[PDB]
């Protein structure tokens, strides 16, 4: 499959929680991104990279490409109770992209 | 001719963006007041607009050639180089997209006649879900000619490529904005419904979408101007338009009570004037005269 | 007013007995010359016969009110008490069922709304199965407000009785022959298409419906007499009848030829005069013109 | 399960097959039947009991109810090839009947 990650990851409120989205070794050289909520391919582009190892921080979220371990890693910062929900580990292509389910959880500190 | 309307009652009539049976006739004036659907959309002479059909049949449907991919993580994924639904090359023009596709944004099941090459199938039906709009991150381009859809599946569905006939079953996450017509460029639009005159607001035709909602029993009600006999009906008889509007009178059939007076635009909407209330379906339309743009209606 | 015709190509129209665009036009002399089609029928004056709709939205569906039950080695069983479509009470008349019920034979998959109280679930759309005819051992009584469909499950659905519409997603062993309308028994139904004259055969509006078939890849083809926006048309229009039939003309518009002339009975058929053997298809783009009145036994010229 | 049968039986021609559907107690006074084809309630019925034990014969199918141990037992005789394909044990009940559906191969006799 071309982009696994956590089926939950759960984190506290004001507090952090990283996900790690695996991919196969063809993925390297397109653009990665961390999406939020449903429809599934209407879903709001949190941050996107430039298919560089850059990181890349916006919309509170940061995310960094390892294209030697072929993993790119999302941490999500400052994390409010209302981040909870259906989140994608995504790769950007023509037509449909390669996405995977991500359940985030939050509670307070 | 003088323009005249057919003598059938709202209830019997089939909405124009959405293929079901009209339910409701309201105004509202909460909701948005110059929509820019793009079926259901004619002129009172027979020009069509936007992407408007003839047949009722057509609307909110597709035709294509349909290829089949299966990619792991994803499923079976459909690419289709649309068609027009009679089967007339489309051609990238004036319009947003094929005639009768969709023009409201959400994830859309949709079905086609599929074949197999499985031992014991041939013939099925397979339902796809395809993501319309209002923004994607699956680059539809319905203007171009080519959208893609997609089945959760752990292995080939094994289907063969082919002519289709693609219909809606259901809508997740409804959402009445224009769908993605072109990766997000901008495409030839039929223009906002209106201007209203003040006090003047949109009649609306409802019907309600078979729909997929994990939390919510309501009904998904979508609206249109003018029901799809309405506009078949002006598109075959291509009137001579004499004046702006024309003065149109809404009365029960049984009782002969007028429930309201009511202006058609040349364009292709009726106004009323209101300061949301519904409206018996089992009335009839009549037409009463032409009239100026500036006549001012007597409120309901 | 004179009767006329509404100017739109036969390619552009809605078929009357499957919800579909009309695709082809043709004759053929070797299927059954005298359907018992119940849509799709229309007289000139614009009385509806039979089972037949005004708008192309209620061909070959059905509403009512639905009872769920699960029933282990079935599945979850759906009782439908049916109602008009457009919500006005069913009383058993002098038609065979509700406006618009399927008028052809074979197992129908439908869709229907449906709520279910399972946790994490609301709305769902659900596949039915439903056997139509021509005989059934599930004891179908469309003319009686009733009929059975299940969708075969291992466990409950959990479903939530409640109103529906019923829309056709795919038919099983299609047959053109009339559904069990009310358990075996007969009901009142609009007669065979017909007559003709000797060398006279219908004119067929056809279209393909969704089919489910485990051998054979070809469309399944479906017949009607009218295309549904003739049928709104005549039913609109309330033209009086002034004799017994009314020529018509096919002609292709831009290019001026006549493609042939017809006749158009009263009750609400086309015929053409073909002495073939086999089918005749037409063009789709023409368009039919009524040229005058005429006798039944008006001769016309053979395709 | 309301009735159970064979998934899969076969015979030979000019042979006989025997196929046992077994059927739970609350169906003991029903009629039981044997039906073939498809669309599944559309089949047509070739042997059906009065909802007694009695042994019902027709032209090459019999049918016996066995009510103590709840299995009705149907008979096809002098087989041919044309005989395979589809067939349902039947419960006649109003509405949707309990069926399950039986496959049935026929082929020669090895010479
Ligand atoms: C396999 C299907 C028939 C089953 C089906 O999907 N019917 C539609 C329904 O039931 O609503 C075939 C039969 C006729 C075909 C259509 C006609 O041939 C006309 C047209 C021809 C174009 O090349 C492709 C699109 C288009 C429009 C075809 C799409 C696929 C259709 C509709
Ligand atoms: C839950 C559904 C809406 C979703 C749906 O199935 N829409 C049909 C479609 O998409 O084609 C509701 C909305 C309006 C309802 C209909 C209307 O209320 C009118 C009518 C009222 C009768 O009591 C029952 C039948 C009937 C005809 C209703 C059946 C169920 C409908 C159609
Ligand atoms: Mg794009
Ligand atoms: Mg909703
Ligand atoms: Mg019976
Ligand atoms: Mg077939
Ligand atoms: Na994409
Ligand atoms: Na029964």
């Amino acid at each position: 499959d071309p982009v696994t990650g956590p089926e939950e990851v759960s984190g506290q409120e004001q507090g952090s929680l990283t996900v790690q989205c695996r991919y196969t070794s063809g993925w390297k050289d397109y653009k990665k991104y961390w999406c939020q909520g449903v429809p599934q391919r209407s879903c709001k582009t949190l941050v996107e990279t430039d298919a560089s190892e850059q990181l890349v921080k916006k919309n509170r979220v940061s995310i960094r490409d390892n294209q030697r371990d072929f993993i790119f890693t999302v941490t999500m910062e400052d994390l409010r109770m209302s981040d909870a929900g259906i989140y994608w580990c995504g790769i950007t292509k023509g037509g449909l992209d390669p996405m995977f389910k991500v359940t985030v959880n939050i509670g307070p500190v | 001719r003088m323009v005249d309307l057919p003598v059938i009652q709202p209830r019997l009539c089939t909405h124009a963006r959405w293929p079901a049976p009209v339910y409701g006739l309201l105004v509202d004036p909460s909701l948005p007041s110059n929509p820019q659907w793009q079926n259901g959309r004619v002129h009172v002479d027979g020009t069509l607009l936007g992407t408007t059909p003839i047949s009722g049949s057509w609307v909110s449907c597709f035709a294509a050639e349909a290829a089949y991919k299966f990619q792991s993580g994803t499923g079976e994924v459909a690419t289709f180089t649309l068609i027009e639904q009679d089967g007339s090359a489309y051609v990238p023009g004036d319009r947003a997209a094929p005639l009768g596709y969709p023009d409201f944004s959400g994830q859309l099941e949709i079905e086609v006649q599929t074949e197999t090459t499985k031992t014991g199938d041939k013939l099925k039906v397979t339902t796809f879900e395809m993501i319309l709009g209002p923004t994607t991150n699956a680059d539809q381009a319905p203007y171009q000619g080519r959208v893609f859809a997609s089945v959760t599946a752990a292995a080939s569905l094994d289907l063969v490529d082919g002519r289709v006939r693609a219909v809606p079953r259901s809508i997740y996450g409804f959402q009445d904005t224009i769908p993605e017509y072109n990766d997000g460029l901008l495409v030839p639009l039929a223009p906002p419904i209106g201007p209203f005159l003040p006090g003047e607001v949109l009649l609306r035709f409802r019907t309600y979408m078979r729909q997929i909602d994990t939390a919510d029993a309501a009904a998904e009600a979508i609206d249109c101007a003018l029901p799809q006999e309405f506009v078949s009906w002006f598109a075959s008889n291509a009137f001579t338009v004499q004046s702006e509007a024309l003065l149109l009178r809404y009365r029960n059939t049984l009782t002969g009570q007028l429930l309201f007076e009511c202006k058609l635009y040349n364009e292709g909407y009726i106004a009323l004037s209101y300061s949301p209330l519904t409206f018996p379906t089992d009335g009839i339309f009549e037409v009463v005269s032409w009239v100026p743009r500036l006549y001012q209606l007597a409120s309901v």
